[PDB]
């Protein structure tokens, strides 16, 4: 009839709760969708593993990791695009990759291209298996609802079996394959002369030569004489001098300990045999001193709703991803990763964006649960009611903190800028005039530096080299890691981070709390989770729904994450990364200008944005010209997004009316009447293009800058 | 060789004492799962004691 | 009837119609609730019976060549342990009138005919005696029970004319099948651990019982 | 089946087939007559 049906078709494709009201069918559809996603992931992994076997310089890089740039993509010479095949070294031409796949393969003991082919074939087989399993479990043997609600058995298996046994199996693989092959590689042995991994298993004296403890067999494990296994199960700490990563023996010991702990932890919840706790009993019986009655009623809420569980899991996964991003740059786990700067910058930025998106999703699905599944009559919970009964106090206090933080974090920058402009450099907040030192962080750094030898007797070195007191590490003439100083410039940016995080939290929490009703629209629950407005009455009620709160919070998440990656990039380029001469003098890439230039807004515009963007804008005619082309294209998308965000719907409907008249004049009028986009759709289109343009611009800028220098 | 050392006696006593504490078809309804759990707990306790004592 | 680790839940549905039912089901796999896929009591009983029959064949077949080889009944060239008769090429091979892969194809074809006919009888009863099959369709009609087809082809000696004798023979068959499956598992584990033939393991244990045990290995 | 033909005639699949054939053709001329600015005929 009209064109809005086409748009509505793709908008509700995965909303199973709207299609049917039966929990069993929703659960079955969710199971099959998960199977399909797993199949797609396996296909992606198969492609990645295959491409590195046929179209890569993996072997040449393996013979010389420092001086050869990794590559796994090659372009066809059709329209003159073969200029993208740069000289990456090793007698190979192609596109340099920054996903850190070569380091993973080297740390796993892979030495030839025959093993990658087998891995690719196995992954393809697994993808086919997952697709068939999804089809079978939806159409032939679909489980019942009572199967999905056995959350005591799901936790036991997902802790003991999935996580407990995976770590143990990986520790076994490491001990049996990764340690000896990496020891041979680190000894200067040519890769084609290293014995195959199965020779270590079949021939035992070969393993005994490298580690004498393997001659004793498995008897010391059973006799509790565990000190004999200290040859390959160490507690050293620090980085490997040869490669620049963590010792593989430490990783093996860590995985063994983690596996044992998870296996122990997986025997907690009660099952058919009557030993262990029940989750409902733990929730009900818990009554501390201020809760009073307790958490009575959360079991039904969390077992009869999919949106609450999705929100909780999304929040936890986002926080975990951010932690993973932070913990990998400071303690590099793979060989030849710290001194390869292109990959280090790319791995930190990827997971930050992923974590931010997942957190915003958690907020959105909490709002959806509040709008749809909330039921005070049948599923009453006390704590949620008390939180809903004083929501005015929560929001008003969170509103104040944002203003205070914003003033006391941005007015300092503005004051510095004004004092610099007026020729009064002695009145700025800097290391020379007025110092705001982060004393607590420095105390933490000193404590962590001094912890080995006093509070950690078994440790031979500190966990990381960022805490001041350690020694510089150099691999192949480049700087891998060294202590990171903290000063007045690091005091302001941390409070910028805090301010942005608090504002995002304010927006999302306000949306979630006022999803059901507010003082303006008492019946907002009946209008739905996703509705544009409630008319121009009461002065105007534009964007009152929770969907619009998530739409507003996406912008602030993007604003917050962008400052983090800029801070990381400039601080690492100016204070850590660099090169070392033969006599031991470190020359950083930008020569330590972060301390003095990063205290005014002019310093970020001139010393960071203007100075570091000269690489991308001069990439025309070289193998990096694709980054120069993507730099300009992303600006177009970002500026194109503004048409949907700034304008309304009536103007475009009238324009389409005139266009339809001109079409009717020539008997080319379609039977499907054209319609302008809805109010909600126009908002969704704008933010998508906005985020795409911004992220693509930053991506091209970073990748073109860091590969060249 | 190993039989009769300190480790053997220590963990034998640990397991037996844990089983006796757990107990105090079968007259008392001691399910096989209970026996497995009590033996396991005795084993972790004994391993932790032996490893700690072996250091000093 | 005797009960072996029986439980209240398992005793609810294992009445005793199946042959050799002892009430043993700690995991409750055969519970009539939530039946689907291949987890169905009828299919589970059928699978147990078929696995038992194949195990009773294999347990004697694997150890037969080693028994006669020591007694001189067969040439030493054919007195190989069960894992050196070409089943595992790395462990050793023997040269027959044809290589292993054409033997594999011939086995697959013949047993595909047999097993597909059996499966078609399982799905719908009595339909294997209707279509003309070289005039052999008269005896392959079955008897309505998938695991006990009967008939002239499968019961030529006319055993179990009475129901009591049939039940006793079924019980004995299932007991022998369970024992044979345990024996085959022992075969696999001994072959993987010791590295010699099972009859060699028994001879070594008999020669010096105090030495050739699990403890020394 | 009839449903196979009906699903194949829907707008997205038909449009994707048409555009793929078009792109292949255009690449064919661009490969056969590369670096072309004027008609020499
Ligand atoms: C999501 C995973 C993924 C992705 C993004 C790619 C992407 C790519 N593959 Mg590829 N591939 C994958 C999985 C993947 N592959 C898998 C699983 C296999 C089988 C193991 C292959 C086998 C494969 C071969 C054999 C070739 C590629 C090639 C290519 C490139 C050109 C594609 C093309 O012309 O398509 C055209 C459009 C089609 C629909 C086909 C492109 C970069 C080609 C290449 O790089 O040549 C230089 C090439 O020759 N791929
Ligand atoms: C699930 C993981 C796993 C698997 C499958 C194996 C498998 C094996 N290990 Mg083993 N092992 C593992 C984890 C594992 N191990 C761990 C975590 C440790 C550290 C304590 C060891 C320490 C170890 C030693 C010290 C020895 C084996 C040996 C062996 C082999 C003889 C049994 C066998 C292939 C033995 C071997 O090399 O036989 C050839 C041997 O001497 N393993
Ligand atoms: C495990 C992750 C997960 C899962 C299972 C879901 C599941 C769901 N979400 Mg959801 N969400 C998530 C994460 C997740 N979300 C995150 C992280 C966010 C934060 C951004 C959101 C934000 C969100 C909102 C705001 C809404 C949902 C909604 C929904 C429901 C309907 C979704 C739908 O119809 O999509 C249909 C699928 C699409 C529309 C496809 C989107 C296409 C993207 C935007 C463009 C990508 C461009 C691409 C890069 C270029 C391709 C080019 C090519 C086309 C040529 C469904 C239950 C909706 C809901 O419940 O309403 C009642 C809803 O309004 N989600
Ligand atoms: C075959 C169908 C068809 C035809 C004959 C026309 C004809 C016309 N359009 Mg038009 N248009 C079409 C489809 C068509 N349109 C579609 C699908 C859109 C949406 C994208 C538009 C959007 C559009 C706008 C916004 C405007 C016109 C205008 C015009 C007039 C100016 C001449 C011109 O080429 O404008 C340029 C036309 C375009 C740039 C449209 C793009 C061409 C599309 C992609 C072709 C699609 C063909 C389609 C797949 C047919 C399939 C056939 C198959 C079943 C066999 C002219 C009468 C202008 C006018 O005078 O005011 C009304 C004007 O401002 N059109
Ligand atoms: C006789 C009783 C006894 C004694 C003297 C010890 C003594 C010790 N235990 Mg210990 N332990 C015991 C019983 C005992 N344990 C029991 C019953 C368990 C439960 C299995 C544990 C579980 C345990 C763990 C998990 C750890 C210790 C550790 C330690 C050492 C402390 C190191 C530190 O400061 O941290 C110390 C030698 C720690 C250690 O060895 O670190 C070096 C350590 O991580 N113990
Ligand atoms: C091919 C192997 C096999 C199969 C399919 C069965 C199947 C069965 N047995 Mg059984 N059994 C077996 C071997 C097998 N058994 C062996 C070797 C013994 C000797 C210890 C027994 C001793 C035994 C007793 C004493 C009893 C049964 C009973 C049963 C029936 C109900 C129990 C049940 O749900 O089991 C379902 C079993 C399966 C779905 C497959 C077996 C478990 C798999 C292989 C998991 C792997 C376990 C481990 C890693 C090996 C069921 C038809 C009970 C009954 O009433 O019989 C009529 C009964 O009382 N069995
Ligand atoms: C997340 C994954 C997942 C989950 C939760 C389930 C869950 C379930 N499946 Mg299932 N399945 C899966 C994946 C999964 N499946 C895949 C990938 C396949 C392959 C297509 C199947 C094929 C399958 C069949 C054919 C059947 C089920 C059935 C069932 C149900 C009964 C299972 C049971 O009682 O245990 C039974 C468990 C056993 C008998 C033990 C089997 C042990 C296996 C053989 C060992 C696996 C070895 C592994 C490959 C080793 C890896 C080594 C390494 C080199 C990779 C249960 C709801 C059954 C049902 O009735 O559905 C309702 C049924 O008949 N599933
Ligand atoms: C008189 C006793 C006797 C003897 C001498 C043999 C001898 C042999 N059997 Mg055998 N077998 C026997 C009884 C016997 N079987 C019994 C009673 C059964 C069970 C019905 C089997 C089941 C059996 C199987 C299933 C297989 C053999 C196979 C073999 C051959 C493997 C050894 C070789 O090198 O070739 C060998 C000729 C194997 C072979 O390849 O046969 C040619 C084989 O796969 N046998
Ligand atoms: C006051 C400092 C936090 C005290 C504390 O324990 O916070 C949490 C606490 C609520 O705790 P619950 O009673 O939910 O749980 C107590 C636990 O011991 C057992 O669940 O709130 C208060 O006691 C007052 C909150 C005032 C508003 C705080 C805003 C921030
Ligand atoms: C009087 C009487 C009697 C008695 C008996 C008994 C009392 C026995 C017992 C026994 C037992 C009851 C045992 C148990 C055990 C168990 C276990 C033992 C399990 C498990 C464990 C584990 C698995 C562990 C592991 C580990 C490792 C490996 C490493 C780390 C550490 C640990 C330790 C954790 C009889 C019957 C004769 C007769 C009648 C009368
Ligand atoms: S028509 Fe537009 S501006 Fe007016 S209330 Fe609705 S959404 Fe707001």
């Amino acid at each position: 009839d009209t064109t809005t049906w086409i748009w509505n078709l793709h908008a509700d494709a995965h909303d199973f709760d709207s299609h049917t009201s039966d929990l069993e069918e929703i659960s079955r559809k969710v199971f099959s969708a998960h199977f399909g996603q797993l199949s797609i992931i396996f296909l992606w992994l198969s492609g990645m593993y295959f491409h590195g076997a046929r179209f890569s310089n993996y072997e040449a890089w393996l013979s010389d990791p420092t001086h050869i740039g990794p590559s796994a993509q090659v372009v066809w010479p059709i329209v003159g695009q073969e200029i993208l095949n740069g000289d990456v070294g090793g007698g190979f031409r192609g596109i340099q990759i920054t996903s850190g796949f070569f380091q993973i393969w080297r740390a796993s003991g892979i030495t030839s291209e025959l093993q990658l082919y087998c891995t690719a074939i196995g992954a393809l087989v697994f993808a086919a298996l997952m697709l068939f399993a999804g089809w079978f479990h939806y159409h032939k043997a679909a489980p019942k609802l009572a199967w999905f609600q056995d959350v005591e058995s799901m936790l036991n298996h997902h802790l003991a079996g999935l996580l407990g046994l995976g770590s143990l199996s990986w520790a076994g693989h490491q001990v049996h394959v990764s340690l000896p092959i990496n020891q041979f590689l680190n000894a200067g042995v040519d890769p084609k002369e290293i014995p195959l991994p199965h020779e270590f298993i079949l021939n035992r004296d070969l393993l005994a030569q490298l580690y004498p403890s393997f001659a004793e067999g498995a008897t010391p494990f059973f006799t509790l004489n565990w000190s004999k296994y200290s040859e390959f199960l160490t507690f050293r700490g620090g980085l490997d001098p040869v490669t620049g990563g963590l010792w593989l023996t430490d990783i093996a010991h860590h995985h063994l300990a983690i596996a044992i702990l998870f296996l122990i932890a997986g025997h907690m919840y009660r099952t058919n045999w009557g030993i262990g706790h029940g989750i409902k009993d733990i929730l009900e019986a818990h009554k501390g001193p201020f809760t009073g009655q307790g958490h009575k009623g959360l079991y039904e809420i969390l077992t009869t709703s999919w949106h609450a569980q999705l929100s909780l899991n999304l929040a936890m996964l986002g926080s975990l991803t951010i932690i993973v991003a932070h913990h990998m740059y400071s303690m590099p786990p793979y060989p030849y990763l710290a001194t390869d700067y292109a990959t280090q910058l790319s791995l930190f930025t990827h997971h930050m964006w992923i974590g931010g998106f997942l957190i915003v999703g958690a907020a959105a699905h909490a709002a959806i649960f509040m709008v749809r599944d909330y039921d005070p009559t049948n599923r009453y919970n006390d704590l949620l009611d008390r939180v809903l009964r004083h929501r005015d106090a929560i929001i008003s206090h969170l509103n104040w903190v944002c203003i205070f933080l914003g003033f006391h974090s941005f007015g300092l920058y503005i004051h510095n800028d004004t004092m610099s402009a007026l020729g009064r450099p002695q009145d700025m907040f800097s290391d020379t005039a007025i110092q705001l030192q982060p004393v607590f962080a420095q105390w933490i750094q000193n404590t962590h530096a001094l912890a080995p030898g006093v509070t950690a007797p078994g440790e031979t070195a500190s966990t990381s080299l960022t805490w001041g007191g350690g020694e510089l590490v150099a691999v192949g003439g480049k700087v891998a890691l060294l202590p990171i100083p903290l000063g007045t410039a690091d005091f302001l940016v941390h409070h910028i981070h805090a301010f942005t995080i608090h504002v995002t939290v304010l927006i999302l929490l306000k949306g979630v709390l006022f999803a059901r009703s507010s003082r303006l629209i008492p019946d907002k629950a009946n209008l739905g989770f996703r509705f544009p407005c409630d008319g121009p009455g009461r002065g105007g009620t534009c964007q009152v729904s929770a969907w619009d709160h998530v739409f507003l919070g996406l912008f602030w998440m993007y604003n917050a994450i962008s400052v983090v990656i800029f801070h990381f990039s400039w601080k690492m380029q100016s204070d850590v990364w660099g090169s070392i001469s033969d006599q031991g003098v470190v020359t950083h890439i930008t020569g330590g200008n972060f301390a003095q230039s990063s205290i005014t807004i002019n310093g970020w515009l001139r010393d960071f944005l203007w100075a570091q963007a000269s690489q991308v804008i001069q990439s025309y005619g070289s193998s990096l010209s694709a980054y120069g082309l993507f730099f300009l294209g992303a600006h177009f998308v970002w500026a194109f997004s503004l048409m949907f965000l700034f304008s309304g719907r009536g103007y475009w409907q009238e324009l389409i009316e005139s266009i339809v008249w001109a079409h009717n004049k020539l008997k080319v009028a379609p039977a499907t009447q054209p319609r302008a986009l809805s109010i909600i759709q126009g908002r969704a289109v704008g933010v998508t293009h906005y985020l795409l343009g911004g992220i693509a611009t930053t991506w091209a800028f970073f990748l073109a800058r860091i590969i060249a220098v | 060789d190993f039989i009769g050392s300190s480790t053997n006696l220590i963990m034998v006593t640990s397991t037996t004492l844990m089983l006796f504490a757990g107990r105090f078809g079968d007259p008392a309804g001691f399910t096989l799962a209970d026996t497995l759990a009590c033996g396991t707990v005795g084993h972790i306790i004994g391993v932790g004691v032996v490893l700690g004592l072996k250091n000093i | 009837r005797p009960l072996w680790f029986a439980s209240s839940q398992s005793l609810s549905y294992l009445d005793g119609s199946l042959p050799g039912d002892y009430g043993f089901d700690p995991l409750g796999l055969s519970d009539p609730e939530g039946t689907g896929g291949f987890i169905e009591p009828r299919w589970l009983a059928y699978g147990e019976i078929i696995n038992g029959r194949f195990a009773m064949l294999g347990a004697a077949g694997a150890i037969a060549p080693e028994i006669l080889g020591k007694a001189g009944l067969i040439p030493a060239e054919t007195a190989l342990p069960w894992f050196q008769t070409g089943v595992i090429p790395p462990a050793g091979t023997y040269t027959y009138w044809a290589d292993n892969y054409t033997l594999f194809v011939l086995e697959m074809a013949l047993m595909g005919f047999a097993e597909h006919r059996r499966l078609q009888d399982w799905y719908n009863p009595g339909s294997m005696g209707k279509q003309y099959f070289l005039g052999l369709e008269k005896g392959l009609a079955g008897s309505g029970n998938p695991a006990y087809p009967g008939g002239p082809f499968f019961n030529p000696l006319g055993f179990g004319k009475d129901e009591k004798s049939l039940k006793e023979l079924k019980l004995k068959e299932v007991k022998n099948g369970r024992l044979a499956m345990l024996a085959i598992l022992g075969y696999f584990i001994q072959g993987l651990v010791t590295g010699v033939g099972p009859y060699q393991n028994l001879l070594d244990h008999l020669a010096d019982p105090v030495n050739n045990n699990v403890l020394t290995s | 089946m009839r449903d196979l033909k009906t699903y194949l005639s829907v707008a997205p699949v038909l449009s994707t087939l048409w555009f793929g054939s078009l792109a292949g053709l255009l690449i064919e001329i661009n490969r056969l007559f590369p670096d072309a600015l004027t008609f020499p005929f």
